RNA sequence: GAUGGUAGGAUAGUGGCCUACCAUGGUUUCAACGGGUAACGGGGAAUAAGGGUUCGAUUCCGGAGAGGGAGCCUGAGAAACG
RNA sequence: AUACAGUGAAACUGCGAAGGCUCAUUAAAUCAGUUAUCGUUUAUUUGAUAGUUCCAUGGUAUAACUGUGGUAA
């Protein structure tokens, strides 16, 4: 009854944890409880993670948010406040949540996806993210798949990414998903298979949707930091 | 009403053997409610969630736009004397969006003289109507939906636009 | 160009853009053609995918009716019986489509029961 | 003791006005008498109880039992209902605004068929039992309750009919049109019989006539028109009439005899606003029911002096007249409140 | 037929039982609300006026004020079909509600001359009769709140005209 | 002119009423010598 | 209402979804429309098992029903298992 | 603790039950994925988001409760 980004083991149980609303949706996120207690194992069961939740140790985007199934999806920085513990959860190479580990000045900030700049009402210019953060003012330019760089201590936008051809690109979604290295080719087409084509070890090509992917850097400069292998 | 579903007719290739379903509460047809002339009176009835909707049936108070200033002022309700979505409802004489109703334009006189001065660069078959106090005017707001009468006045083109048809 | 009545009009000559990719002819941005449904003018708005194809028949007025031939590869009896589709369409003051006539329509908004698609492009 | 108002030497009275201590001493007659704001139609049964009131907003059927006080149900029907009569006791034959046509049963909603054209009024015949339904045209329908087909219908004048009526006694189809010409025909032949013109003397605007009315003898006729003027109808020197000018005179839509109680040769007119009553073979009003609002129809019950309007306020008028005759059967203490 | 008695501003309110029922037949066919004289129920009780309040009949069925027809019938009320007794009073009530409005010519040792006292004074300030800390907190907190946003929103607005400037 | 006048004949209304015999209580040479003219 | 156009009604809104008027359309041999079951079986609908090769994990057979049709009401969601 | 002060039958309240059997046989119209809704509803989740003032605090009307009762209920 699971998804398979979330790495679980099938001798877990019977019924699998809905997550509840929240920023992110249903299909491109994890809990709180399949986190935690069956991921990197801070927890048993989940009366203990709903103890140490109600203890308030999760700090994720800079907020406490005490829930169990609450939707932590792309790049939300958990912080944990024992043992100083920053994770940057991203997409490996076969459909997981690879889990990094970061420092704290990485995890001072997050990225964001915008999905539409809007005139919304009183002569307002307005942005939206894959977690929805409605922030003040950023300059005319910003198109649609561009990336922000929010504050996490207030909500602005310090750094902006522009999309355009020659960047670093995150693909999150179809039979792409989680692939990084961003030339061999652009292509926009008119309505669909219309992308920044991807390489590998023999920089191989591939074909995503503009909405499935994402800019995360330059070529060799992201200032968010990678896990390894 | 009934129905909003394609599963009860046939569609661009006629097909047969229907017999499908009972009908959802999201296909809900209400009656169709004949705004007229009377005494003011809405109802208010509920729709998706705290959705209220405003179906008037008995409106007067008509907001019609006087066209070349826009100015929309408040004024009575005569009869719709042409609307071919339903020849027989000018011949009962309801009030629906898109008609051609008569008002008296005494208020449209009231703001003529006191922005102007004197009384009567307006058109001639709309001058007959500032004299004699009847003048056309084509309903714009929706009393089923919205509860309201508003409109905008004939002034010329259109005034001809409707008079040589009816 | 007025056969009805209840003002004949566009709704607020007027003229805007769709964009992506697809002219609007100058009798289309200032012409005495209402464009109430075309996509260029019109209330509708733009969305969705794009078709192309030759037509078989543009009988009655406001119905322009494409075919759409199109290669699938066959595994089953492997050989290739070959594809053809219909779609209904909204006119435009463009082209007036005669048999053949490959052109292609973006999705929106269902004006009638059975047509999504307008015409945007003729060559 | 309910007000009256004041009158020509007579007395009436009002139970449900729009004014009608007073919560407790209430003089409330039929439980639930109110509807969405308006009222389209009433009319009382033919045996002594069973009242019909057809609806305003989510129009109903809105049947009350007189030895209940209250009402039985509401049917919301599929449409906006103008005319329906009532065919005994349980069933019953409605059309609504559009050309469509309804059979209530006990059940309720027993068929839906339709008319080519858009229906004004419809009646039911006793005899060989085919309802005629008058609509927009050329065209006077049947449908005959016997095998359920159509006939052959009635060939009219250019505009149509605002009402049609047959005589009771003898069969006489009366058809109100537009042109003046009230085009009897005959429910035996199907063919017409008389093309008889109305007139007046004072010829205001080519008026309608819109109410055709009979009684039980069989020789008279009762006219209307668009104006608010009454007219009187026999085979004796049939080209004049006796006329009735009312005070206010828009478009007189219910007159109705009373050919089945006593204090004879008198009738009711009825008019959008106001309702009076006035006697035969002179023209002088023996009263008046002046209520404050407008009026939709109204109807008489039969065997006593009271009278049931459909209104365009909340709930509805009855009119009781201690002179005209008693209050029946199942109101039998409003004689002791009043 | 038994008869309940009520003294209302004295508080005294007791049933009487009264067979011979020409004495009762005074209150046959009059309403609910309609006065009645203490001379044709009784001769001891003179000079004595009741408005009837009601009454449940046998079968205990209650009678609601003023609608008509002295038997039963089923009507709508607080909506399913509940079965009521007209408010007419007739010959098969088994208990019928009286209020006495004024004292005639007999003390009655059950509701004259024995009453009840009331219940309890009133709660409320201005029913005795017939927060300022917090008016310092709220107008406090609601200048604090203007002071706050609508210098704030001007505030990035000026950052929105440095990006205009800039752009 | 599709759904306008269908001349079918429909189930529920082919024997909704009954007729009657004498009907009219008049006679028909009453009719004839009652509208004459 | 078959196919579309214009306007209104109703809608949560798109919509012949319904009605007035108008045009005689539209699908099809490049398979329309119609014929049945091992449609108590099938379609990935899904878990797969270190040798069972169509047994071997499950969502769903179709829609209904709260005695029988009908009408109404409530709610973010219903033509309510209450 | 002479205007409240703990136990607390029966009453208002917040919520609970938050998804269970049988019967007649639908061929991508039942279903699964997918495109879109500047074509639309949305409780809850999340991020945001309010400037019109002439010559010290506002009203009876209902409970629970008492009291008189009816009815086989």
């Amino acid at each position: 009854a699971a998804p398979h980004h979330w790495l679980l083991d099938k001798l877990s149980g019977c019924y699998a944890p809905r997550p509840s609303a929240g920023p992110h949706k249903l299909r491109e996120s994890l809990p709180l409880i399949v986190f935690l207690r069956n991921r990197l194992k801070y927890a048993l069961n989940g009366r203990e993670v709903k103890a140490i939740l109600m203890q308030r140790h999760v700090k994720v985007d800079g907020k406490v948010r005490t829930d169990t199934t609450y939707p932590a999806g792309f790049m939300d920085v958990i912080t944990l406040d024992a043992t100083n513990e920053n994770f940057r959860l991203v997409y490996d190479v076969k459909g997981r949540f690879a889990v990094h580990r970061i420092t704290d000045e990485e995890a001072s900030y997050k990225l964001g996806k915008v999905k539409k700049v809007q005139l919304g009402k009183k002569g307002v210019p307005y942005v939206v993210t894959h977690d929805g953060r409605t922030i003040r003012y950023p300059d005319p330019n910003i198109k649609v798949n561009d990336t922000v760089k929010i504050d996490l201590a207030s909500g602005k936008i310090t750094d902006f990414i522009k999309f355009d051809a020659g960047k670093l690109v995150y693909v999150t979604g179809g039979r792409n998903l989680g692939r990084i290295g961003t030339i061999v080719h652009k292509e926009r087409h008119d309505g669909g298979f219309d992308l920044v084509h991807i390489k590998d070890s023999l920089d191989n090509t591939f074909v995503t949707r503009l909405n499935n992917v994402f800019v995360i850097g330059e070529q060799g400069k992201p200032y968010i930091s990678l896990p390894k292998g | 009403g009934i129905s909003r579903d394609s599963r009860h007719k046939r569609s661009a290739t006629g097909a047969k053997r229907a017999q499908f379903r009972k009908k959802r509460k999201f296909e809900l047809g209400r009656q169709p409610a004949n705004t007229k002339i009377g005494a003011k009176r809405i109802h208010s009835v509920r729709t998706r969630g705290g959705n209220k909707k405003y179906r008037a049936l008995r409106i007067e108070t008509g907001n019609f736009s006087w066209a070349s200033e826009g100015i929309s002022k408040k004024t009575r309700i005569a009869g719709v004397v042409y609307h071919p979505s339903n020849n027989e409802l000018v011949r009962t004489n309801t009030l629906t969006k898109a008609a051609i109703v008569q008002i008296d334009a005494t208020p449209f006189r009231q703001w003529f003289e006191a922005h102007y001065g004197q009384t009567l660069k307006i058109e001639s078959s709309v001058e007959s109507q500032f004299s004699a106090g009847r003048l056309y005017a084509c309903i714009s707001s929706r009393p089923g939906q919205s509860g309201r009468c508003d409109g905008y006045i004939l002034e010329g083109e259109e005034l001809a636009f409707y008079l040589r048809r009816l | 160009q007025s056969e009805r009545a209840f003002q004949k009009q566009p709704h607020i000559r007027w003229y805007k853009n769709a964009g992506l990719g697809f002219k609007t002819p100058k009798t289309a941005i200032e012409g005495s053609y209402i464009d109430k449904k075309c996509p260029f003018t019109g209330l509708v708005s733009i969305r969705g995918k794009i078709l192309t194809g030759t037509v078989v028949s543009t009988k009655m007025h406001r119905t322009i009716v494409i075919r759409r031939a199109y290669l699938h590869y066959i595994p089953k009896y492997n050989r290739y019986e070959k594809r053809h589709k219909n779609v209904p369409v909204h006119v435009s003051p463009a082209f007036r489509v005669q048999v053949g006539d490959i052109v292609t329509v973006g999705q929106c908004r269902p004006i009638s029961k059975t047509v999504r698609f307008n015409v945007v492009k003729v060559s | 003791v309910l007000k009256s108002t004041s009158a020509n030497d007579v007395s009436v009275y009002q139970v449900s006005g729009t004014n009608v201590l007073e919560y407790q001493n209430r003089v409330e007659l039929i439980q639930d008498f109110e509807f969405s704001e308006a009222s389209n139609k009433i009319k009382v049964s033919r045996d002594g109880q069973y009242c019909m009131a057809t609806g305003t907003y989510k129009p109903q059927i809105h049947v009350y039992d007189f030895a209940n006080l209250s009402l039985k149900f509401d049917r919301h029907t599929d449409a906006e209902n103008v005319d329906f009569t009532i065919l005994s006791w349980t069933k019953s034959v409605h059309l609504q605004n559009d050309r469509s046509i309804q059979f209530q049963n006990k059940g309720g909603l027993h068929y839906t068929t339709r008319i080519p054209k858009f229906g004004r009024s419809l009646v039911y015949n006793k005899v060989n039992c085919d309802l005629y339904v008058g609509a927009s045209g050329n065209e006077l329908y049947r449908l005959n309750l016997e095998k359920g087909r159509f006939l052959n219908p009635f060939k009219l004048d250019t505009e149509g009919v605002n009402h049609v009526s047959i005589n009771e006694v003898n069969g006489l189809l009366a058809a109100g049109t537009e042109t003046n010409v009230v085009e009897f025909w005959d429910p035996r032949s199907r063919s017409r019989v008389s093309k008889l013109y109305l007139e007046n003397n004072i010829d205001n605007r080519p008026f309608q006539v819109t109410t055709t009315s009979f009684r039980n003898d069989g020789l008279t006729f009762a006219c209307g028109t668009s104006n608010g003027y009454s007219y009187i109808y026999d085979l004796r020197t049939s080209e004049p009439s006796i006329i009735k000018d009312q005070g206010y005179g828009f478009d007189i839509k219910k007159i109705i005899w009373l050919d089945n109680v006593g204090t004879e040769n008198k009738i009711v007119t009825c008019d959008k606003r106001i309702a009076k009553i006035w006697d035969r073979l002179d023209g002088k009003a023996y009263a008046s029911m002046e209520p404050s609002v407008d009026i939709n129809d109204i109807e008489h019950v039969p065997g006593t002096g009271m009278f049931f309007t459909a209104n365009e306020s909340i709930p509805m008028h009855t009119y009781y007249i201690p002179s005209l005759g008693p209050s029946p059967r199942w109101c039998s203490f409003l004689d002791s409140i009043t | 037929m038994k008869l309940n008695i009520s003294y209302p501003v004295n508080g005294s309110q007791k049933t009487f039982e009264i067979d011979d029922e020409h004495r009762i037949r005074v209150f046959f066919d009059k309403r609910i609300g309609q006065e009645v004289d203490g001379e044709a129920v009784g001769d001891e009780f003179k000079g004595y006026v009741f408005k009837i309040s009601g009454g449940n009949d046998k079968q205990g069925f209650p009678m609601k004020q003023g609608v008509l027809l002295p038997t039963r019938i089923k009507l709508l009320l607080t909506r399913k079909r509940k079965s009521v007794r007209g408010a007419i009073v007739g010959p098969d009530l088994a208990v019928l509600a009286l209020v006495i409005v004024k004292k005639g010519e007999q003390e009655l040792e059950g509701l004259t001359d024995t009453t009840v006292p009331k219940r309890l004074g009133p709660k409320r300030a201005n029913n005795i009769r017939k927060r300022l800390q917090r008016k310092r907190h709220q107008r406090a907190l609601k200048v604090r709140n203007a002071q706050a946003q609508r210098e704030a929103a001007a505030e990035y607005a000026q950052l929105l005209a440095k990006r205009l400037s800039e752009r | 002119k599709g759904r306008k006048l269908n001349y079918s004949v429909q189930d529920p209304i082919a024997n909704y009423e009954a007729p009657i015999t004498s009907g009219y209580k008049w006679s028909d040479d009453q009719i004839d010598e009652f509208f004459a003219g």
